[PDB]
RNA sequence: UUUUUUUACUUAUUCAAUGAAGCGGGGCUGGACUUGCGUCCAACUUCUGGAGUUAAGGUCC
RNA sequence: AGGGAAGUCGGCAAAAUAGAUCCGUAACUUCGGGAAAAGGAUUGGCUCUAAGGGUUGGGCACGUGCGUGCGGUUAACAACCAACUUAGAACUGGUACGGACAGGGGGAAUCUGACUGUCUAAUUAAAACAUAGCAUUGCG
RNA sequence: UCGUGCCCCGUGUGGCGAAAGGGAAGCCGGUUAAUAUUCCGGCACCUGGAUGUGGGUUUUGCGCGGCAACGCAACUGAACGCGGAGACGACGGCGGGGGCCCCGGGCAGAGUUCUCUUUUCUUCUUAACGGUCUAUCACCCUGGAAACAGUUUGUCUGGAGAU
RNA sequence: GAAGCCAGAGGAAACUCUGGUGGAGGCUCGCAGCGGUUCUGACGUGCAAAUCGAUCGUCAAAUCUGAGCAUGGGGGCGAAA
């Protein structure tokens, strides 16, 4: 039973701030309020504690991450090229 | 300050780290300590074997 | 290959899924193989390796997570570690 | 705010080998967009342990061992001198001079790129987040990775109250009155 | 009234160890032992020596604080310093 | 002997850090190149959210 | 009373509306709103009816109130206890039934500032100020 | 004891600053013209000190029991360390407890009473401090869950072991 | 009456529809509080060197407020009058 057709989580703002600004804030709110699968214990219990801080409710591990997502694409690419550079350095 | 007025067995649990750490965490500490010391002995043995092999190769 | 071998073992042989039952199998000494998932906590991983070293049981380190190991065992729940007690028709023990 | 975000002081262990610390907490710092990491090291000279406060790179977690020194591995969260890293490595909290405990690339989502090495005179060319190029001594330390909390400024503040909450813990001047809205006695733009 | 603190009255005030007495009189150990022999200052034994000093052993020597205070006024101290 | 230039130095002056803790130069050991033995470069801890502190010990008295 | 803005610079002031249940609700729109839009039907008293709950409690064979091994899901039954809502119906007084009190008048448009917010204490509360958003400049 | 010395340690620096923050400990009854958690009576508590008695422990020197979570009146513990408490936002609904409000019966008292009203109203209380038996979360043991299950008003939990 | 959640009906699925649940918002009617729009208002040597009445704005927050403390005239402070 869909109650709104497009505003979604941005319906709490009513008719204020502009359609484009509500649409822009919606993506960050959805990602920052979603639950994520923990990379240590595998359960779906990682939620944002503060900006950049993501905590797992089950295994109590706290991880430094992105502002509104648990991981940042720049950080993932950084990990990949870091692993390449580490292989080149060691070998 | 009310803890200064009651006896020692009421303020603790009769176990290592009792009244400061819980039973699960104490069990984890014991298992981790044993396994890490065993791994240290294993690494020392492997290092001695590698040193002996290097000495035999040099000699 | 390990996934197909696990499916064949699930179909034909006998397994136990989970940490406590895996420990019980290692204590009984009838465990033939132990599979440990990649994201298993390192303390539990070291404990399982020590138990298998005592019981002379082989250990396979499954490259997937506990979710992937449960899926490979054909279940709808996660599994951090599992024990094969009877290989059945598969050749998973010969490796 | 409890403690400043600095490296350990440059000592014998970091100059000649490495020292291991354990990340105990990842905490929010008011007025700062980036989270901080509390890391406990051993004191090489006494029994008591030392607690340090670093700027947390993305991917750091509680219970993680990080390594600081010349011989530390090229892994996220490790603190190495720039002479020990290859070209193209991105780092954070880079020291301008060795021992200043970190000055460059400190805010969320930012990093410093190691562009080149000149081993003859012991210099390292780096690229800053503003795009500027700089030469620093090669013994300056940096933490491998990118500062956590990136993408913070992508979300609109949307409300005067959220701007007020942002700046009240920061001491920055808010609200801001325009100079042209003022009388000539107050501002040169006044009137 | 105001709550007292532990270890500020009783035997902790009644007794001093030999180290505390020697530092209190600002003497060397031979001069202190000589003066105790000459003035009749005798070793004493508290009921609980931990209440006096937490580092005390069975070989720790104790004296009365009032006896040490009395030794503070002996004219031989200035004689010792004059001879030095 | 003096006037300009640059081109080194450190001792005045200036900046920073530390609990002023390991700087500089050798010796020992190992690795390389070299020359047929001088350089430079390395000693020491990386599976784990444990623990590390009151010197054990050797040898002359 | 009758008329109903003829008054007045100007509907100033007053009057009218008002609670709750039900029917129904346009343009415009940033699709969230507009909206209690608009426009309608009703409401007292009395005597009834219906609906919405809680607790307790199962047969054998042995050992001897518990243990077993059974057997059964019509307890879909009994006993006891309990409170406030909702709907339906008859009867009945009436000039009034949200009977005092309490309590939106509504609508068509134009200009204007995005909105919430703030200031000239003691003549100006506003198209003024702020605001989020946007743009530029300086600094390693 | 070469008697007039030697060893260990490192962290700095003092004070003021809150009758609403933090914080050791007191309740009830009575009493005055006027004070009362302050007086009086009864019944307690905290902090500090000294030193006894009983009880405990010990000839296996520093207790015993429970698989465990842990229990029991005791049941050594310096330096140097680790940890906890002090010690913490705003808002929303849900559940437990005290007090208040409300209903019924009973004893006693009071009012109403032309008529009616087995009536309307009032008293019916229990402190600190203790003992004892219990109280959501959570944790432990057995065991191993798909025909997935448990479960909140609110969809969370479970092979990292649920029911 | 926003996300999230449950059920039913569809849809190859993604999704769609229906009924509930839930309780978000510098949302809204409105009591106290805070403020101060209007009235040929009261008062005008006043109760008052700024008060009184009715009406009005706001009312879960950029809300109201105490104490302690800081900024001092070539200054301060100023959502700027
Ligand atoms: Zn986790």
């Amino acid at each position: 039973s869909k109650r709104t057709k497009k505003v979604g989580i941005s319906g709490k703002y009513g008719t204020r701030y502009g359609a484009s600004l509500r649409k822009l804030v919606k993506k960050q709110e959805v990602t920052q309020h979603a639950r994520y699968t923990c990379t240590f214990c595998g359960k779906n219990s990682v939620r944002r504690t503060a900006v950049g801080i993501w905590s797992c409710k089950s295994c109590k591990k706290t991880m430094a991450g992105g502002a509104y997502t648990v991981s940042t694409p720049a950080a993932a690419a950084m990990r990949s090229t870091l692993r390449r550079l580490r292989e080149i350095t060691e070998a | 300050r009310e803890y200064a007025t009651i006896s020692k067995p009421k303020k603790t649990v009769q176990r290592a780290y009792g009244g400061s750490r819980c039973g699960n965490c104490v069990r984890d500490r014991i298992i981790r300590a044993f396994l890490i010391e065993e791994q240290k002995i294993v690494k020392k043995v492997l290092k001695e074997q590698s040193q002996a092999e290097k000495k035999a190769s040099k000699k | 290959s390990i996934g197909a071998k696990l499916a064949l073992v699930i179909k034909s042989g006998k397994v136990v899924l989970g940490y406590r039952s895996t420990l019980k199998a290692l204590r009984s000494g009838k465990a033939k193989l132990i599979l440990i998932a990649a994201n298993t906590p390192p303390l539990r991983k070291s404990e399982l390796e020590y138990y298998s070293m005592m019981s002379k049981t082989p250990v396979h380190h499954y490259s997937g997570t506990n979710i992937e190991l449960g899926t490979a065992c054909g279940k709808l729940f996660r599994c951090s570690t599992m024990a094969i007690l009877d290989a059945g028709d598969s050749d998973i023990l010969a490796d | 705010r409890k403690a400043p975000a600095k490296f350990r002081p440059l000592d014998y262990a970091e100059r000649h080998g490495y020292i291991r610390g354990i990340v105990k907490e990842i905490i929010h710092d008011p007025g700062r967009g980036a989270p901080l990491a509390r890391v406990v090291f051993r004191s090489p000279y006494k029994y008591k342990q030392i607690t340090e406060t670093f700027i947390a790179n993305e991917g750091m977690y509680t219970g993680q061992f990080i390594y600081a020194g010349k011989n530390a591995a090229l892994t996220v969260g490790n603190i190495l001198p720039l002479s020990s890293v290859p070209e193209g490595t991105v780092v954070s909290n880079v020291e301008e001079k060795p021992g200043d405990r970190g000055a460059l690339g400190r805010t969320s989502g930012n990093y410093v790129t190691v562009v080149g090495h000149n081993p003859d005179e012991g210099k390292t060319r780096i690229k800053l987040p503003s795009g500027a190029k700089k030469v620093v001594p090669s013994s300056s330390r940096g933490m491998i990775g990118i500062v956590a909390g990136g993408g913070r400024t992508d979300k609109p503040l949307l409300k005067a109250s959220r701007a007020k909450h942002k700046f009240a813990v920061k001491r920055n001047r808010w609200p801001k009155t325009r100079g042209v809205a003022m009388n000539p006695v107050d501002h040169p733009h006044g009137g | 009234g105001k709550a007292k603190k532990k270890g500020k009255s009783g035997a902790a005030r009644n007794y001093m160890t030999r180290t505390q007495a020697v530092k209190k009189l600002q003497l060397s150990l031979p001069d202190f032992r000589k003066l105790c022999i000459w003035k009749g200052i005798y070793p004493r034994e508290p009921r609980d020596r931990r209440k006096v000093n937490k580092s005390a052993t069975a070989s720790t020597t104790f004296y009365y604080t009032k006896d040490i205070q009395y030794l503070l006024h002996e004219p031989l101290l200035q004689k010792f310093r004059e001879q030095k």
